[PDB]
RNA sequence: UUGAUUUGGUGAGAGG
DNA sequence: CCCTGTCTGGCGTCCTCTCACCTATGA
DNA sequence: TCATATTATTACGCCAGACAGGG
């Protein structure tokens, strides 16, 4: 029907094409009668007809002559919905600039006419006079004029001169205002020029000025001349209830806009005086630009009672808007709500709906089916029968439900597991029963909760419903690989009580021939339901080709085991039933049935799970009680000796022995101590309090208390809350931030007292304050990641490379915390992976690694793969399928058109409510040793000390994956070498962070270089030991007259020639920093490995810090380019810091601020990447300096381990895609052959495929640069107007699409929510393939 | 039976052509942003075209889409939202001129 | 009957095909003329479409030799009828 | 050709 | 002229339910 | 009833983005 929509602006010749007639007289209705005003604002010939086919005075009330317009009615004769679409334009009788042209930061009209925004208010409200083309005078073009210069010039330069002032002289001037003139000029003014500030205040004057050339947008365009007004029916006068009209606030600002309009038209028939018309066309102005954008001028006007009336602006932008609430979010028919409830017996394909949500909800199908029957005739006759609801409706009524979806829907929607679609099952009742495990899909809970019904109308949208959305569909969610449909709760703790044993029970250690009569031993009462016994089970396992083949056997295993292998499927062994069941084996339970036999039996069978799980539940008769929370006798001893201790403490605290400071952490050491004995002490009373006899002696076992099985099973409750309700519950802290040393001893089956319940309500009210006030960022975060992702779709099937980023598993420094299954799973390789051998072909170069590849690279012990991430893959517009990875509920490689941006945002924003918002190295295991990064040298005792800051210690096991890593810092002493093997716990590294070492490489005798005791260095004998040291005093203490003076220490021989580096000519002088100490003096020979000196020195905001890419307060500093490095200028703002390369170009420096505790010295050669100081580091400059993969890998290790602090499993591929979106946009550095500009911000995927077009030719490409901007300036900075105005700021956005005249081919998710079509991405991206191809 | 609620087809607003909002108010289910979003997640391309514009929007959409119900032909004549149409208007009563181009 | 579709999605590989053949063949049930290749247990039009999907009888080339197959009846019958 | 007004907007409170 | 406080604008969660209250003037 | 047309409170918290000031 229409390609892409296009925003250009409005020519007065364009908006008297739109109108049907001018808008005179302010007059809205009559308000007397009902009839409106002829001819004023609601006209009758200017727009239409109130009544269909009716003039509103009197002729033509039949349908024979619809158009006639006799002279007593100047009506025209059309339909009702004829006025909304027509617009009315009002002739403003003094010129006005728009506000959005005016005032959009920057300017439109600021940037264009150079003039300063401050300045252009002054003409245009009347209160300054500007020049346009004066003549043979002394004074420019730009330049404004006072009314003191005006009047002096008026008495001087009577003739030939022009000085108007408001938005005529304004329109004047960009009227003649050359455009292709400036061009060149501003073209030749950039290539005639060095100032950087100057280079991008003329690049971007100039990017504004060809891209009105470009279009065909006037400057004269931009003050508004016929002002246009909105269709009545857009801005409706409708009655409350009452007699009288509440008016809208358009026709408020519409209505004064023409009364001044009149006013002004009236007193330039009458030619009042220069003052006046000034005021009043001041007035005019200033009503434009509050109708058109209110408030964006000085204090916003007002009707009723001090709120600001709604302008055209903010009927676009904000929250409620049409964007974001009549466009991208519809109300909508064929919809229900009511509040939800359980239901058990259902499938977990089907859910109940009540039978009148049932009768409203199908009403058209119920019409269709009775008058398909013939019962009825018209429709009125079937809208009687179920307005009476008759005894034939109900079988229609089973009769149209019966194979029809339903999609339902939990009011706070966060993932796509909160849409799903159920058949009904209709329920005598008034609430929807929802099967109780898709409700851990859906967050929902049962205390009060609602939900929404939807009713796919259409053929296409049942089938969709039936074959995407459909409840048996989605059991694994879409951000890993974990199971959706875990058993939650009751049902756990029905399997807890069934797989598990006693010591002695009915029918211990008898022999049984089956599963089945175990289950009718149970039933009979002759055996308990927990009893060991040897039964004789037959387990399937599939050994061959897809064969089933039955291994039967005599298990030593239990009465409630055997029971639940009567509903285990057929290819499962038998050790997966055979421990006791919590919920991680349950759910790994139902992970290996899906992995093994499917989809079909893993549903069927997770039915039969929860059916089974809720039934020996019932049976089991698991209450809980008073006595169920068992105190431990140990825990009155373990709180008087914890009294005793700070007895001690505080006694000593009145004699002052002891610090204040080291008080108050004595008394937090010894109150955690105690809390863990006391949790101990309850634990062990818990966990194996049951203690029976069998035939004889006692023996122990796991015990059956009631609270204990629920916190064992992973049903409700963990340790520390069945901690705090018998052992005491810690120490609250006090909202200040710091701990209270007086903790909360009674737990809760003793009573708090009042002072310790209001400690604990402390605790409790910030943690509802932090939710209650974290919800909000987590959602817009949402919004904001979604907004970014919105149009990334698999759109091929190979890109046909061989990059890929390098996936390792994660190690900070304790053991390996995250292994390389976890990352490398499902996701297809780079390159082939070479066997950790020798050279061979493990695994081939494009294969998927599933499971049964992750375990033969188990097998194998492979070191890291190369595999193929999202933010390599070479796809224009789009993400290839391969470089995507698995489909994550789905087994299989990602489909052809599946949206993988959406699932993405949506995977990583919707765990944000459970994040939270507000010496040396010690080896644990026991390897060899690597070193990374290092350069060594011995030193005269024999460790080996490191002259690399930088160096990785790895420890690598006997099978050649890595295990451990740590960074070792410049100068530390080694206990080890390289190579080596060690042992379990033995210390490897030492050093001192206080004092930064200044050791050598070689020996010989020490100078003081520069070293004067009075300027340079001072003399500081020390008080309490008598050895003095020479201490070094920084630039900043020392007068101006010895400031130049750099003290330093340069190593000698027994005659004094320089000792040289071992590898240069140049010899090894170390120039001594700031607040330094000199350590060894005068004469003293050194060595290797001693110091020369002595120099003493996070939750959801960081993972919006992170995609938002803000920068740190204090960055870590980096080199741009390698080679030595030196210092400069002396305090003034910064200290200078210049680097030259050994083979490139000298000329770059940095002026780093002097705050900062440095880390390189005067003769070490840096590189890219390399730090100069620490501190966080921001993405930008790893972007520029270390690659793209390396920013990648930035952003995916600091936000896991934000989800990996607050324990959510999220898979990488999420977190890859989000940062391909950030970083899209590129600039330019070399232009080449193409027609690109110097310094132009263009997008990666239009610059390659420019220059890929052209290279294929005989021209030789452009050469980019990658930009990473953050999420909202990301999608923000779009080439669809469309995406980034339903999204933040709209103002800003739709002036800069106006001027720039831009067009929106739609291409992507949200354009076409917004145009109402089919997605690009889902079912529809046939349609659009077969759209794309047949242009 | 306050918080039960259905609709198939009543009456609606008069400056949008969508459904009225509430319980008092015979109205419909806002199906709001994150829905959408939901359903982009899947492949809900039709489920989400007739969502915004046949049950909610367009006019003769869903006249159409009512008859073709009640004759036993569920199929959807989508057309243009009509709020869409209304967006066209309010920023095109700026001065911007905002079109849509060839077919 | 009908609870999952995983057969019919092995045979038409995309998941997302798999609705427009099945709607295609549905829409040829509904309105339609034409009658199931396959026996209805009073299933609707959508599970009696996925129901022929599922025993390999109906995919997108079957849909297209059919109206290729049916063009070339109504050119045989309009040739045969007039001339 | 067989019938009608809240949405609009504010404020306050509540549910998940 | 390159850092720099300082000022100005622009964000800040979805869905739902109940109730009340709505410009002054004026010969 | 039918045209006439706008004044005497402050009490967010970042976070970009643009601007006059000065070593
Ligand atoms: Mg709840
Ligand atoms: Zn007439
Ligand atoms: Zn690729």
């Amino acid at each position: 029907e229409f390609d892409a929509i296009k925003i250009a602006l409005a020519s007065p010749d364009m908006i008297r094409s739109w109108s049907f007639g001018e808008v005179k007289k302010p007059e809205t209705i009559n308000y007397r009668t009902f009839k409106p005003e002829r001819d004023g604002l609601f006209c009758a010939r200017i727009f239409g007809p109130v009544k269909d086919y009716e003039c509103l005075c009197g002729k033509y009330k039949r349908l024979k002559h619809r158009g006639v317009i006799c002279e007593k009615c100047g009506v025209e004769v059309t339909q009702t919905k004829v006025r909304r679409e027509r617009m009315g334009h009002i002739e403003l009788a003094s010129p006005t600039a728009h506000i959005w042209f005016l005032k959009s930061l920057p300017s439109r009209i600021g940037l264009l006419l150079d003039m300063p925004l401050r300045d252009i208010e002054r003409v245009l409200y009347f209160e300054s006079y500007v020049v346009i083309e004066g003549g043979m005078t002394n004074l420019e073009r730009q330049q404004i004029l006072t009314e003191e210069q005006y009047l002096d010039a008026l008495e001087e330069f009577g003739d030939e001169f022009d000085a108007k002032m408001g938005a005529e002289a304004i329109q004047a001037l960009l009227k003649s205002m050359d455009l292709e003139q400036e061009c060149e000029q501003l073209r030749e003014e950039l290539n005639e020029t060095n100032s950087e500030t100057k280079r991008k205040k003329l690049t971007k004057r100039i990017k504004l000025l060809e891209a009105f050339v470009q279009s065909g947008n006037k400057p004269e365009w931009m003050i508004l001349t016929v002002l246009p007004v909105l269709p009545p029916d857009l801005r409706p006068l409708v009655p409350l209830d009452g007699g009288r009209f509440a008016t809208s606030d358009l026709n408020d600002l519409y209505r004064r806009v023409i009364n001044r309009n009149n006013r002004l038209k009236r007193l330039l028939d009458l030619a009042a005086p220069d003052i006046i018309v000034r005021n009043e066309k001041r007035m005019l102005q200033e009503a434009v630009d509050a109708l058109l954008d209110n408030g964006r001028r000085g204090r916003a006007i007002t009707g009723s009672n001090k709120r600001p009336l709604k302008s055209l602006a903010d009927m676009i932008k904000g929250k409620q808007g049409r964007f974001r609430q009549n466009l991208l979010g519809k109300r909508v028919d064929y919809s229900g709500r009511s509040v939800i409830t359980v239901g058990p017996y259902l499938r977990l394909h089907q859910c109940g709906l009540p039978k009148k949500m049932a009768l409203e909800l199908f009403k058209p199908f119920i019409y269709g089916k009775l008058e398909l029957r013939g019962l009825a005739t018209t429709i009125k006759a079937a809208k009687k029968m179920v307005e009476r609801e008759e005894a034939v409706v109900w079988d229609i009524l089973d009769e149209v439900i019966r194979e029809h979806p339903v999609l339902l829907n939990r009011a706070p929607t966060l993932h796509r597991l909160g849409i799903q679609a159920f058949e009904p099952v209709l329920i005598e009742g008034k609430a929807i029963q929802l099967h109780p495990l898709v409700c851990a899909a859906y967050n929902a809970d049962f205390d009060g909760d609602q939900m929404a019904v939807h009713v796919p109308l259409t053929l296409e949208a049942q089938l969709e419903a039936r074959a995407l959305m459909m409840s048996t569909n989605n059991i694994l969610s879409p951000a890993n690989g974990e199971p959706i449909i875990v058993p939650s709760q009751d049902v756990v703790l029905g399997l807890y009580y069934m797989t598990r044993d006693c010591v002695n029970a009915k029918g211990e250690g008898m022999v049984l021939t089956g599963p089945k009569e175990a289950e009718r031993l149970y039933r009979s009462g002759l055996a308990s339901l927990h009893a060991r016994v040897k039964v004789r089970i037959t387990e399937y396992e599939k050994d061959a080709n897809g064969e089933l083949v039955a291994k039967t056997s005599l298990k030593d295993t239990t009465v409630g085991r055997a029971i639940l292998w009567m509903i285990v499927p057929k290819g499962l062994p038998y050790s997966i039933v055979n421990q006791a069941l919590g919920k991680k084996a349950i759910s790994k339970m139902l992970n290996t049935c899906y992995r093994i036999l499917g989809l079909k039996p893993t549903v069927i069978f997770a039915d039969q799970i929860m059916y089974t799980g809720f039934a020996y539940a019932a049976r089991s008769g698991a209450s809980v009680g008073i006595d169920d929370m068992v105190i431990p006798e140990k825990k009155h001893e373990i709180i008087s000796e914890a009294e005793a201790e700070v007895a001690e403490i505080q006694e000593q605290f009145q004699s002052g022995l002891v610090t204040a400071g080291e008080r108050y952490n004595k008394v937090i050491d010894i109150w955690a101590a105690a809390n863990d004995r006391v949790s101990k002490a309850m634990m062990d009373n818990l966990q194996t309090e049951t203690v029976i006899n069998r035939d004889g002696q006692e023996e122990k076992q796991v015990s059956f208390n009631s609270i204990y099985m629920m916190a064992d099973s992973g049903a409700r409750g963990s340790a520390a809350q069945i901690r705090q309700l018998a052992g005491m519950r810690g120490l609250m802290a006090k909202p200040d931030g710091s701990i209270i040393e007086t903790p909360i001893t009674a737990n809760f089956r003793e009573g708090l007292n009042v002072l310790q319940y209001f400690i604990s309500t402390h605790g409790a009210r910030k943690g509802l304050a932090d939710t209650a006030l974290k919800t909000a960022n987590s959602g817009y975060l949402t919004r904001r990641l979604v907004d970014v992702a919105q149009d990334l779709v698999v759109t091929e099937d190979d890109c046909g490379t061989h990059e890929g980023i390098m996936m390792t598993p994660v190690i900070e420094g304790g053991d390996v915390k995250e292994p390389l299954r976890d990352r490398v799973l499902g996701r297809v390789t780079a390159e082939d992976v070479l066997k950790p051998g020798t050279a061979d072909i493990l695994v081939p170069r494009n294969t998927l690694l599933h499971e049964q590849w992750c375990d033969l690279l188990e097998e194998n012990s492979v070191d890291a793969v190369k595999v193929r991430s999202v933010v390599s893959c070479d796809t224009d517009f789009g993400v290839c399928a391969h470089c995507y990875g698995r489909d994550l509920a789905r087994g299989h490689i990602i489909n052809k058109g599946e949206a993988i941006g959406v699932i993405a945002a949506q995977s990583i924003g919707e765990p944000g409510t459970q994040l939270t918002m507000r010496s040396s190295i010690q080896v644990k295991n026991k390897g060899s040793i690597k070193l990374s990064n290092v350069k060594s040298v011995v030193n005269s005792s024999g460790k080996l000390v490191i002259t690399s800051r930088n160096t990785e210690l790895k420890l690598i096991d006997e099978f050649g994956r890595t295990k451990e890593s740590y960074k070792v810092p410049y100068g530390a002493v080694l206990a080890k070498g390289d190579g080596e093997q060690v042992a379990g716990g033995e210390t490897v590294a030492n050093w001192d962070p206080h004092t930064m070492p200044v050791i050598t490489e070689v020996s010989g005798f020490v100078r003081f270089t520069d070293m004067i005791d009075g300027q340079t260095i001072t003399r500081q004998t020390d008080e309490l030991t008598g050895l003095s040291s020479l201490v070094v005093l920084d630039s900043a203490e020392r007068t101006a007259g010895g400031k130049d003076l750099r003290p330093a220490l340069k190593i000698v021989d027994a005659q004094g020639n320089d000792v040289l580096i071992p590898g240069t000519d140049m010899p090894a002088q170390y120039f001594l920093p700031g607040k330094a100490i000199v350590q060894l003096e005068d004469g003293v020979q050194i060595s290797s490995g001693d110091t020369l000196a002595r120099i003493p020195q996070g939750g959801l905001p960081r993972v919006a810090d992170l995609f938002e890419a803000r920068r740190p307060k204090e960055p870590a500093i980096l080199a741009e380019i390698s080679g030595i490095v030196s210092f400069g200028k002396e305090t003034k703002g910064k200290r200078r810091l210049v680097i030259t390369p050994v083979d490139g170009s000298d000329p770059y420096e940095e002026m780093i601020p002097k705050w900062r505790q440095l880390n390189v010295f005067e003769g070490e050669r840096v590189e890219r990447g390399d730090v100069i100081s620490d501190g966080p580091e921001a993405p930008h400059d790893i972007l520029r300096l270390r690659g793209v993969h390396a920013v990648t890998r930035y952003i995916v290790n600091e936000v896991q381990d934000v989800y990996r602090l607050q324990g959510v499993k999220i898979n990488d591929k999420h977190i890859e895609v989000i940062v391909r979106q950030m970083l899209r946009k590129a600039t330019i550095v070399n232009a080449g052959s193409s027609d690109f500009l110097e310094g132009e911000q263009v997008e990666y995927s239009r610059v390659k495929i420019a220059n890929r077009e052209l290279e294929a030719n005989g021209k030789v490409g452009a050469t980019y640069s990658r930009d990473l901007l953050g999420i909202t300036k990301a999608s923000l900075a779009t080439e669809s107007f469309i995406s980034a105005a339903s999204f933040q700021e709209t103002t800003r956005v739709l002036t800069e699409a106006a001027v720039a005249g831009k067009r929106d081919e739609l291409r992507g998710l949200k354009e076409n929510v917004i145009v109402g079509r089919l997605i690009p991405a889902g079912t529809g991206y046939a349609y659009h393939q077969d759209r794309m191809r047949r242009r | 039976d306050d918080k039960m609620h259905a609709r198939s087809t009543g009456s609606y607003s008069l400056v949008t052509q969508q459904p009225l909002g509430g319980k008092a108010q015979f109205g419909g289910q806002r199906f709001g942003e994150m829905e959408v979003w939901a359903l982009e997640a899947y492949g809900a391309a039709y489920t989400l075209q007739e969502m915004l514009t046949v049950k909610s929007d367009d006019v003769n959409g869903r006249t159409k889409m009512y008859k073709n119900i009640v004759d036993g032909n569920h199929q959807m004549e989508p057309g243009m939202p009509e709020s869409f149409n209304v967006l066209l208007k309010e920023i095109r009563s700026l001065g911007i001129n905002i079109e849509l181009e060839d077919e | 009957a009908r609870v999952t579709v995983q057969d019919a999605v092995e045979k038409i590989g995309n998941r997302f095909d798999l609705v427009l053949v099945a709607a295609r063949r549905a829409r040829q049930m509904q309105v339609g003329g034409k009658d199931p290749l396959v026996p209805e247990e009073n299933d609707k039009t959508t599970v009696i479409a996925l129901r022929e999907i599922e025993e390999g009888l109906i995919n997108n080339q079957i849909l297209d030799v059919r109206e290729r197959q049916e063009q070339q009846e109504q050119e045989a019958a309009e040739l045969q009828a007039v001339t």
